[PDB]
């Protein structure tokens, strides 16, 4: 089997710690002693603002250099060109980006799903009238999911879209949900527009005794939470890496001594995304391992490895690549990665963190079989 | 003379019958508009993209054709990139985005406004995964500002029993069209209103109701001069030459197709009476280098003004319809009656 395995890495606008996960995990892989060995070479694009033709260049860039997969993150705007011509290709996206519920050939969403996850705390805490504060970013997944079991459980919900808010807009908003009474919130938004909102809540005064926020981000922990600390509100959210696991712990040690000037984004912890984004190298480099392992001698000589080609030329061995990704089961700075069939992420867990005064406690953890289990 | 893309789906054969006519109808010999024709899955990014390039490859001064919420972004990124003009009867898109004519008129103000109307506080709304959740949202954020009960079920990939628990007696349906004969089977009093531009273009009348009332909205007039005299040349045109012709009334989308091509035609002829002159194709070219008269060919096809198939037709500066006339419809016993309209700066207006 050859001695280099070659991948695609599309990263996007603001990913610098992701780009500096991906560069690490790659490193430390090509320079292992542990027990068919490979070296995995990266054909890298970071596109800025993530758009369907910028997308669609970078694809075909790498497509002609012979990747046999795609490390790649997309926004809203490129998902659906990114995935379709994936599927189209025969080449596998290995993605920490936003997972869709509709419907992946080819593509490996490594970031599991909150809609699970927020579900069952909003029935222990048993919400009845709520505000869902949102926006489109990731889908509509959430927001179906929360209106549907509105419906469903007979419940009250004021669901706004507060993508296109200016900041007296959140105020007026917070101003008109005084006035009615409202204390409890789902937030879903992206992060910048959570930090935002957060400092919106503060101005007015909302960070108190009383008003309760269940915030569906994946790094309850890396959300700077001083004022409502101090407030008295109750504040509730998830976090999928556990630092104190020793492979985590590990990766800690190597991460606070790396040069800030080689690796950017190194001087704070892991985000999920960046831990989501290591997790993928660690993916494509078992998948790789046990199809020599099958003995299968992958190559993309000689295709002519133009995107445009009519008719379409599919990879013929990106099938049994595809099915390798998803039989994939590893431990992971995001815990056990595994998947299933159409490619989502399975028998995953999560912790719940509160805000309390001593700071954001866990207070149980959410396993997508087992839910809910408290402390 | 002057070729131009064709993107269309491959089940849509009305349509492509109305553009043909409309080809015909609205050519001078001063210049010969030529068609280049490709038919498609437009659910596919991988699919339009390519048909997009082939296109651009060739020389197409503009684009009609076809999107859905997977490949609008494919369509606007390419075209807006390239800046190559596309004009298209599909869903309209939120935002601003430069080289993109919009003939569908927007139905949300309309909608919203209609539900004022008939002064609607609790009502159930029956919404479409597959299409797109754009109007849902809309509803949701009025019903959040005007404090309304909006109970909001999905039935686009029984929810009977739950209608009844609930037991909410008005009801929005923005589903597609043959899954509406369905659900008024599942409840067989109440009332309806069909969230889309051609309530009269499939079935209906008796669809049936069980007699509730029914309300609707409908872009073509079957009372206007243009579109009566369009229809008498349509309901006799031969069905094996133009499919999906030879009848009594045109599906929206296809009155917007017809339209469609009178409006690339006059941005044409406007450029050619302010004697601007358009002549002389790599998608993957790197950086991106933008044909240089397509800004004039954006500018032409945004101030044409005329009437169609769709009534007044005008565009402002970002390509969406302005000047529109949607017609409030009802489901009388005797039949589909216009009970008013909605215009662009009036609103709803009783007879
Ligand atoms: C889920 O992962 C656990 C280890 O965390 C393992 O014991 C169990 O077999 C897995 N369940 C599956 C693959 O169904
Ligand atoms: C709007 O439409 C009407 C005809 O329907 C026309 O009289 C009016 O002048 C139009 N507005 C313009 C051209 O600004």
């Amino acid at each position: 089997f050859p001695s280099s395995v070659q991948i695609g890495g599309l990263f996007i606008r603001n990913t610098d710690q992701e780009y500096t996960a991906f560069r690490l995990a790659i490193f430390l892989h090509n320079t292992s002693p542990n027990a068919a060995p490979f070296n995995l070479v990266p054909h890298v694009d970071n596109i800025e603002t993530a758009n369907s033709f910028a997308v669609t260049n970078a694809f075909c860039s790498q497509y002609s250099r012979g990747v046999f997969a795609i490390f790649g993150l997309y926004d809203k705007r490129s998902v659906h060109t990114l995935t379709s011509f994936c599927s189209a290709l025969h080449i596998s996206l290995i993605t920490p980006s936003f997972p869709t519920e509709g419907e992946s050939q080819f593509v490996l969403q490594l970031r599991p799903s909150l809609r699970g996850a927020l579900l069952s705390l909003l029935d222990h805490y048993e919400w009845n009238c709520f505000v869902f504060l949102y926006d489109t970013d990731r889908g509509y997944s959430i927001l179906q999911a929360i209106m549907e079991k509105a419906g469903q459980n007979g419940w009250h919900v004021s669901a706004i879209c507060v993508e296109n808010f200016n900041d007296v807009s959140y105020r007026q908003l917070l101003e008109e949900l005084d006035r009615r009474q409202e204390k409890k919130f789902v937030i879903d938004c992206e992060i910048e527009r959570l930090q935002n909102i957060l400092e919106q809540i503060v101005s007015v005064g909302k960070h108190v005794k009383g008003y309760h926020y269940i915030i569906a981000n994946l790094g309850f922990k890396d959300i700077s939470l001083e004022r409502f600390i101090h407030g008295g509100a109750n504040v509730t959210g998830f976090q999928l890496v556990d630092f104190n696991t020793p492979m985590v712990t590990k990766l800690m040690d190597r991460w606070k001594k790396l040069d800030q000037r080689e690796y950017p984004g190194s001087e704070t912890p892991p985000k999920y995304t960046s831990a989501l984004t290591y997790d993928g190298v660690l993916v494509m480099a078992e998948t790789f391992r046990s199809l020599r392992r099958q003995k299968i001698d992958i190559s993309r000589r000689g295709n002519a490895g133009d995107c445009l080609a009519n008719p379409a030329a599919p990879w013929g061995q990106g099938i049994d690549m595809e099915r390798t990704l998803k039989q994939v089961r590893i431990q992971g700075l995001t815990g056990n990665v595994q998947f299933d069939h159409y490619g989502r992420r399975v028998n995953y867990t999560m912790d719940v963190f509160e805000l309390k005064s001593t700071g954001p406690r866990k207070v149980g953890y959410w396993n997508d079989m087992d839910k809910l289990v408290l402390i | 003379s002057i070729q131009i893309g064709g993107l269309f789906p491959r089940g849509a054969d009305q349509e492509y019958s109305a553009f043909r006519v409309g080809m015909v109808q609205f050519s001078t010999s001063e210049f010969r508009l030529t068609p280049h024709i490709d038919n498609l899955e437009v659910a596919n990014s991988f699919a339009v993209t390519n048909a997009f390039c082939s296109q651009f490859s060739r020389g197409v001064y503009a684009i009609f054709g076809f999107y859905d919420k997977k490949s609008v972004n494919t369509i606007t990124s390419f075209c807006g990139t390239l800046h190559v003009s596309f004009i298209t009867p599909s869903f309209p898109t939120d935002g601003t985005h430069p080289f993109v004519i919009q003939m569908r008129p927007d139905l949300k103000g309309a909608l919203l406004s209609l539900i004022e109307y008939y002064q609607w506080d609790k009502f159930a709304y029956l919404y479409d995964s597959d299409r797109g959740l754009s109007t849902l949202q809309a509803v949701l954020d009025s019903a959040a500002e005007k404090k309304w009960q909006v109970t909001a079920i999905n039935v686009g990939n029984s929810l009977f029993q739950d209608l009844e628990l609930k037991k909410e007696r008005r009801v929005i349906l923005d589903c597609e069209r043959d899954k509406v004969n369905d659900i008024v089977d599942q409840v067989i009093g109440y009332h309806y209103i069909i969230a889309n531009l051609g309530f009269t273009d499939g079935d209906l009348l008796k669809i049936q109701f069980g007699g509730a009332n029914v309300s609707g909205f409908q872009i073509v007039d079957y009372d206007d001069s243009l579109v009566s005299k369009f229809i008498e040349r349509w309901s006799t045109l031969e069905e094996k030459e133009y499919p999906g012709a030879h009848t009594a009334t045109i599906k929206y989308t296809s009155a917007l197709t017809y339209d469609a091509v009178q409006v690339m035609t006059e941005a044409f002829r406007n450029l050619r009476k302010q004697r601007i002159e358009i002549s002389r194709g790599d998608c993957l070219a790197n950086p991106a280098v933008p044909w240089g008269q397509g800004v004039e060919i954006e500018r032409a096809l945004k101030q044409v003004q005329v009437e169609g198939l769709s009534g007044n037709i005008k565009f402002d500066q970002n390509g969406k319809r302005i000047n529109y006339t949607i017609n409030i419809m009802e489901l009388k016993t005797n039949g589909p009656r216009k009970i008013g309209y909605w215009s662009e700066v009036d609103k709803m207006v009783v007879t």
